[PDB]
């Protein structure tokens, strides 16, 4: 009897892949300082996002299968070289470098002399700088060289930029679509009961950290622990906090820009005299709320690990100081922490058997990060004392593979790929492409 | 906006006009005032495919027997071999995603008797009926 | 061309087309052969959201009771609170620049009206009414 | 009764802003050269443009306010760079440079010897070339260096390419309008009687100068004065004219292009010797043409400061020599005019109280306009005397603050801002966007 | 698809539909994904040309007194200065390629039928007609 018919706009979607652009909020553009970090055309955001409530709706969500989060590492990757393509570029810094111990700590300072090319290319220029450890190596007074030389080549990032993390909302173009789970204990695997839809996401601050996430997103209720194979050691443990860790890095040397000039056009800015504490970079962690956050987790992942048993921190195994180390950016400086201090406790079933703590920092002006050659970026000096305080929002953390499975279980921070970064943010969030296009069966025929 | 998806086709109908508007349209008119190399093609790359997807659908819009959007009908019988189904089994009892899970083997079949069986043979049947 | 903006709304249905035809439409096929990384955005992001511009106006001649261009009617019922007037007062002693003047507040009101309570509930009452 | 109906395509248009092209009246591109100034693939102008007269409206333009002005402004600018870019960049001739007096006129060319590399890396060059005093500076026999190396980097344009003007229509992509202001007079500012829409704006040659408007569009019937604030002497007065002014502006030094070889591939054009008449540039006006045209402007003025004041003329002020001087391009080559003769005069209420007059011209070959730092870039020498005749077409001035308002007024050339030179082509055109969707209530209803 | 290019006219309104499906489609899906400044824009260059040519197309359909594709009818009577023929020598003996041939003199006469004697008179006409 009935007869097909064309439906326009029914709700069915399937699960694919897209390219996903970004939200500034259109206020980051007012905040200017010529570019900072992505939002320099970047697109305003609806002041009105609009979260929609599928009711009687159950989808499978898999974050380690998110495609959203590999567009953002690549997104990161490709947004670092844009910023350092306009800029200066260092590479006749390659000369030798006779330095000696600054006047404590084991001279972490070097003071360096070495021949310059001014403007003019007829006569050099004998001039003097201050460098790090990490950013010389000698090779055979005292001569060095940069570190990166041998390895690649370097060029300095641009004073005007920041690298000041400002919220991005990824949002899907038409066509696409973008699916939120609004469940308070989600671990990114499985079914999700509730699931709303958005045009864009949520803020999403850009902050590339080790062992350490920090100005993130918090869980709801109870902490989270997340994990793409968990028996698996082999496989990182994300993990979620509720409340924020209050943590502060700060670069206790007052410095000055000798802002050198390396002509024609160019000037390069060096590093001169530390005038203040003579101290090493340090970071402070409340020995109270890292203790009550850490006895929260600890039971977590007693959940999988069995009700009784014993769990031990240690700090990291080794590797690249990327991986050893919490490394991040705080000021337009480098920081490298030494988190030895907090990750040293035994805990009981409930229990583990001073008003703070603080951690060595070191400090690194060249670096390359995602394991990049033939591209080394130099962080300019920043004038006076540089301070930052930060969220703890979750870790990553290793298990090791010495077993022994049935007796006690050590865990350790991680490192490595930056994409745990941001499948901490993008765990609730999929991209699928909708098909409004449909058949169905009906009595009105035609004329 | 996509709201019915868990409810049953019966009552997908009365939002059908929601998704039609979004999925539809563009008019951020953000973003490409001052120019990029680089994020510029992303951000392209994304929409271009977006009006290039856009128009295909129209064109099996146009091509059948709608020539216009929402609902539209046509003189295609349905076949028995075709989900053999109850009318209140379709609409009252099931849904869409429930729905295209089973007509994906006959899918392509019915879309030859849209393009094919009427607007090549309906308007030229046409044009035979309106020269008397 | 927009000749006819300063004239009545009375004579300035005569020359429609004119308005729809260029305005619709680019045929230029000027430039584009040979590539430029910069210049070339440039005359890229004034045509691609002309494009896009140009679909927006096209989705609601579609979604609405039209499915046409030029002009088309409407089941929808003029409210006597939207410039409540004299017939030979709005074509004949008033002009277009000087009418959408007026309208700007009930606009958005009367664009549901075509949107919801006709293409919505017109073509369901019409598969209501083709089924007997 | 009636019921609502869609009209598409109703004559309503609102004022906005949009990204415009070129044209480039596919004449241009057979006039060849290697893409003379923008075309390259500039678009082939519609042989017979449209305009089309608006009857019974009446619209209210502002030229200060004009968006197709910045638009243009940022196109020559960006213009600039892209055809810096393929060429030879000139970074290593911060050499020393030997100067000495040349063989009169108080030494204005400096002869310099300098170390120079070869297509090989081992041996130099000893060679000499010949620069204007104004391109170099002594540093401290005579010792000088070019005097953009301090400031920025600096490189040379291609000979290929020329800066010579051509004809170029700003139109506007489909869905957007331009309207043209068909009145004889108008000042920029107020309702116009007469308004005409273009698809395409008409000839504007894009030329670039100081103190006076070159190769512009006359004005009809009387002189018109513009400015954006008038009574304000912080505001430029521009100007235009009735009848062009000849104006002679050549290069009295016959000389010839040296090439040298500073390979791999690339190949330098120095300046040798000068064959011919020893002089300085010199600019000629024909004083009674220039007089004529004082005695109309200055009655002008008097519609606005009164019937009855005096009014004296008096050369630049001081400040930038882009600001002090005509600064322009003739056959390749920058001129920067002395104008203080002209300007030197004193008018009575009517009147002002020999066959030719000159004005001393200077040349630099390195130049940085619109306050460019980071980019200077270097004239290439041209064979041969060059010789150019334009039109001046209008004026940039500027009235002085010291008052004394009731007794006399006293107005300077101006300069700086070259936007203020393409809105004396744009003040009769602007940009608005075309809305053809429009409601109407009529019987028709439906079926 | 084109194979009724060299058959008659007659034969070659039966596969019509395969001509309008090719032509008017791109589905390719393919590329796009890793970007390129240089090639890319050629690859680009091409395809946005293609739809700027094909909304010149759908123009003329909308216009006109089709508002639909394949076969539309108008109320445009054939003159007899237009190729003068006899019904069976244009269908049956004569073929497209050749057709087009004779009419390239009138061909831009006969649109002007279309848009300006019909869709501008036609519609005023009809609301004229839809108001009683
Ligand atoms: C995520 O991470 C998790 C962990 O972090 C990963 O889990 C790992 O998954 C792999 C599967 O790829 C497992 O390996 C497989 O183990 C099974 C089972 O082995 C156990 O049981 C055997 C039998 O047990 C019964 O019988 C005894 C006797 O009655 C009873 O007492 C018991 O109680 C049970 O009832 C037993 O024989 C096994 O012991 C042997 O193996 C272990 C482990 O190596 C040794 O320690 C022991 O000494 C002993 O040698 C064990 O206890 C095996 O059956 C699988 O073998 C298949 O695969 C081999 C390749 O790895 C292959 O060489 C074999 O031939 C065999 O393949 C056979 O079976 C296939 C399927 O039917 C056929 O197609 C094939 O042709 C052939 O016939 C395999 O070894 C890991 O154990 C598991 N990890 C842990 C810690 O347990 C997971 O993979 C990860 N996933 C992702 C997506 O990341
Ligand atoms: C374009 O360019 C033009 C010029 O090139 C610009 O024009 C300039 O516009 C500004 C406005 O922003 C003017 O300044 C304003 O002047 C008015 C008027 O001042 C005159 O008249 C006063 C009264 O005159 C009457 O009364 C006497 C006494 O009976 C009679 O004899 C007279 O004949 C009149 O009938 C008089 O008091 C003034 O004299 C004082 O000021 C002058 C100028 O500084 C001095 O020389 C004198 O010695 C004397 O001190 C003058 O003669 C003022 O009223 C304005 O003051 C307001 O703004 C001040 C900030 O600048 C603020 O501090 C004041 O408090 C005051 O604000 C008051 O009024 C506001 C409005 O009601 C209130 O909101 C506010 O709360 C407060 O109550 C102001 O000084 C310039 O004069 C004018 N330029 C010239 C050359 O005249 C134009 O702006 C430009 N535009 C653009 C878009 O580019
Ligand atoms: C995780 O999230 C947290 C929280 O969101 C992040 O912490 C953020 O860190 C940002 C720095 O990276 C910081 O930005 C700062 O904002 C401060 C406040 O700005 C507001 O107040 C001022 C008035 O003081 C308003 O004018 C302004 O509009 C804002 O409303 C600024 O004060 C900061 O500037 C100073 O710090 C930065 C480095 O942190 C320097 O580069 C900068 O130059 C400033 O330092 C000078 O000034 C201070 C005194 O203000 C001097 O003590 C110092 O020595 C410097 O003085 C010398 O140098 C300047 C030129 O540099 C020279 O003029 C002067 O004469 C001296 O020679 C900075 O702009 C965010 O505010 C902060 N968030 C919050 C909520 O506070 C954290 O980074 C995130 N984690 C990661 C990894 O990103
Ligand atoms: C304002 O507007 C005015 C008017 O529009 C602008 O004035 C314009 O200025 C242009 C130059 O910038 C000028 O272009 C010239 O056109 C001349 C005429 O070309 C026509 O005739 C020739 C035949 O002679 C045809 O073949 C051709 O197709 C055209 O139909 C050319 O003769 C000019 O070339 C010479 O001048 C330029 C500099 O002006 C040199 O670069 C060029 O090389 C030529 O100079 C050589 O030739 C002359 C003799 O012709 C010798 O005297 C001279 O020394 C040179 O000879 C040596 O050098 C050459 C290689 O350079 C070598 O082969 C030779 O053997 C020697 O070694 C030039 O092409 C416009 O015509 C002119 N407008 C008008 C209407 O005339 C003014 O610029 C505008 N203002 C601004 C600010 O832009
Ligand atoms: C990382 O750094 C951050 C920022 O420095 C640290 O967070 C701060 O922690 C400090 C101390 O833990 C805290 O300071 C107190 O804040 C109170 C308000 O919340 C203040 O009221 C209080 O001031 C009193 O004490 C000071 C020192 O004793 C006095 O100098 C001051 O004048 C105050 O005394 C007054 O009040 C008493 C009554 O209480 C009255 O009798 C007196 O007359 C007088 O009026 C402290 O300053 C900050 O508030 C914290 N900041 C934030 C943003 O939370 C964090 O602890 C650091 N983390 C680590 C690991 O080091
Ligand atoms: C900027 O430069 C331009 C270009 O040089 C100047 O404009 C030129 O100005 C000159 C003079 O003002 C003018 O030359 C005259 O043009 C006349 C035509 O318009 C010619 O007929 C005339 O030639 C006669 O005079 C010459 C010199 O006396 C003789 O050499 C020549 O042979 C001519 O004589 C003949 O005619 C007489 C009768 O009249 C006859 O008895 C003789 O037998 C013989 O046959 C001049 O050359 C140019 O025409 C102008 N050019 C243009 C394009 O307008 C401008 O003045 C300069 N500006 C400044 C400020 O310096
Ligand atoms: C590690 O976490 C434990 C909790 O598991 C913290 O123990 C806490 O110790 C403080 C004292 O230092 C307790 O405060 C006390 O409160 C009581 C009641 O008000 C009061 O009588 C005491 O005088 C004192 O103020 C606190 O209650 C207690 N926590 C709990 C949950 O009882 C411990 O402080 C943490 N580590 C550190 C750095 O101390
Ligand atoms: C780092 O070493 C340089 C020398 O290479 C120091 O600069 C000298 O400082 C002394 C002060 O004791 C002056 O007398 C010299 O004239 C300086 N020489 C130069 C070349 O600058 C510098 O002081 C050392 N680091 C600092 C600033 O403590
Ligand atoms: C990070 O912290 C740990 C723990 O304090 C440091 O370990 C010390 O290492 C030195 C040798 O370098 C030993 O002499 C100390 O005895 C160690 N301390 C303890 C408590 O065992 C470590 O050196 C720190 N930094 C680095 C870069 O390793
Ligand atoms: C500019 O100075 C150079 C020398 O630096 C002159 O070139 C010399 O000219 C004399 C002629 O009197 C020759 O004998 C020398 O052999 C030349 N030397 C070189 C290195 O070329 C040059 O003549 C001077 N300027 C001009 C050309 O007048
Ligand atoms: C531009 O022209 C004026 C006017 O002739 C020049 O002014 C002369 O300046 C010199 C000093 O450099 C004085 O000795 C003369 O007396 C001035 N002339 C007059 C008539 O007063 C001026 O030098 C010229 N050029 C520049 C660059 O200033």
């Amino acid at each position: 009897n009935l007869w097909v018919t064309v439906y326009y706009g029914v709700p069915v979607w399937k699960d694919a892949e897209t390219t996903l652009f970004c939200a500034s909020d259109a206020k980051a553009y007012e905040t200017e300082k010529h570019n900072v970090w992505a939002t320099h055309a970047c697109v305003p955001t609806d002041p009105n996002p609009q979260e929609i409530h599928l009711e009687n709706v159950t989808e499978e969500f898999n974050m380690w299968k998110n495609n959203m989060v590999e567009q953002m590492h690549t997104d990161i990757i490709s947004l670092w070289d844009q910023s350092l393509k306009p800029c200066v570029k260092l590479t006749p810094l390659c000369v030798t470098l006779q330095c000696t111990n600054v006047t404590d700590m084991r001279g972490e300072l070097k003071n360096c002399s070495f021949n310059m090319t001014t403007e003019l290319r007829d006569k050099k220029q004998k001039v003097y700088s201050l460098f790090y450890r990490l950013d010389v190596v000698q090779i055979n007074n005292k001569e060095y060289r940069l570190i990166n030389c041998n390895t690649s080549a370097i060029t300095q990032a641009c004073p005007k930029v920041s690298f000041e993390p400002i919220p991005i909302h990824y949002c899907a173009p038409a066509g696409f679509a973008i699916l939120k789970c609004k469940d308070k204990k989600f671990n990114g695997t499985g079914p999700c009961p509730s699931v709303s839809t958005v045009q864009c996401t949520h803020g999403i601050k850009p902050v590339v950290s080790t062992q350490l996430l920090l100005n993130g997103s918090l869980a709801e209720e109870e902490v989270m622990i997340r994990s793409e194979n968990i028996t698996n050691n082999a496989k990182n443990i994300l993990v979620q906090f509720n409340t924020p860790v209050q943590i502060n890095c700060t670069r206790p040397n007052n410095n000055t820009r000798k802002s050198i000039r390396i002509g024609p056009g160019q000037a390069f800015y060096a590093t001169g005299d530390i005038i203040g504490d003579i101290r090493q970079a340090h970071c402070n962690v409340s020995k109270a709320t890292w203790n009550e956050t850490l006895g929260k987790v600890v039971k977590q992942l007693r959940k999988h690990f069995g009700n009784n048993t014993i769990i031990r921190f240690a700090n990291s195994s080794g590797g690249d100081l990327e991986v050893t180390t919490h490394s991040f950016n705080c000021g337009g400086e480098f920081f490298y922490c030494n988190t030895s201090g907090l990750f040293n406790s035994t805990w009981i079933s409930n229990t583990s058997v001073n008003d703070s703590i603080t951690l060595p920092c070191r400090i690194k002006q060249i670096i390359n990060m995602w394991q990049r050659i033939g591209q080394a970026m130099y962080a300019p000096p920043i004038q006076g004392v540089i301070r930052c305080v930060s969220n703890i929002t979750g870790l990553i953390l290793t298990r090791d593979g010495g077993s022994t499975n049935s007796t006690t279980e050590t865990f350790r921070p991680g490192g490595g790929d930056m994409r745990d970064n941001w499948r901490s943010e993008l765990y609730k969030y999929k991209v699928v492409k909708i098909e409004p296009l449909g058949v169905a069966p009906t009595r009105c025929k035609r004329r | 906006f996509l709201g019915a998806a868990g409810s049953t086709m019966g009552a997908a109908s009365m939002t059908l006009t929601v998704q039609a508007r979004n999925l539809l349209s563009g008019e951020d008119f953000t973003i490409d005032i001052p120019d990029v190399t680089v994020w510029g093609i992303k951000q392209l790359q994304a929409r271009v495919l977006a009006v290039e997807r856009y128009l295909r659908d129209q064109q099996l819009l146009g091509i059948w027997g709608c020539s216009g959007k929402l609902i539209c009908c046509t003189n295609v019988p349905w076949n028995s071999s075709w989900s053999n189904r109850n009318l209140s089994e379709i609409w009252d009892n099931m849904t869409w995603l429930q729905w295209d899970k089973e007509i994906s083997n006959y899918t392509q079949i019915i879309y030859g008797l849209l393009e094919e069986s009427q607007n090549q043979q309906e308007k030229n049947e046409q044009d035979l009926l309106a020269l008397d």
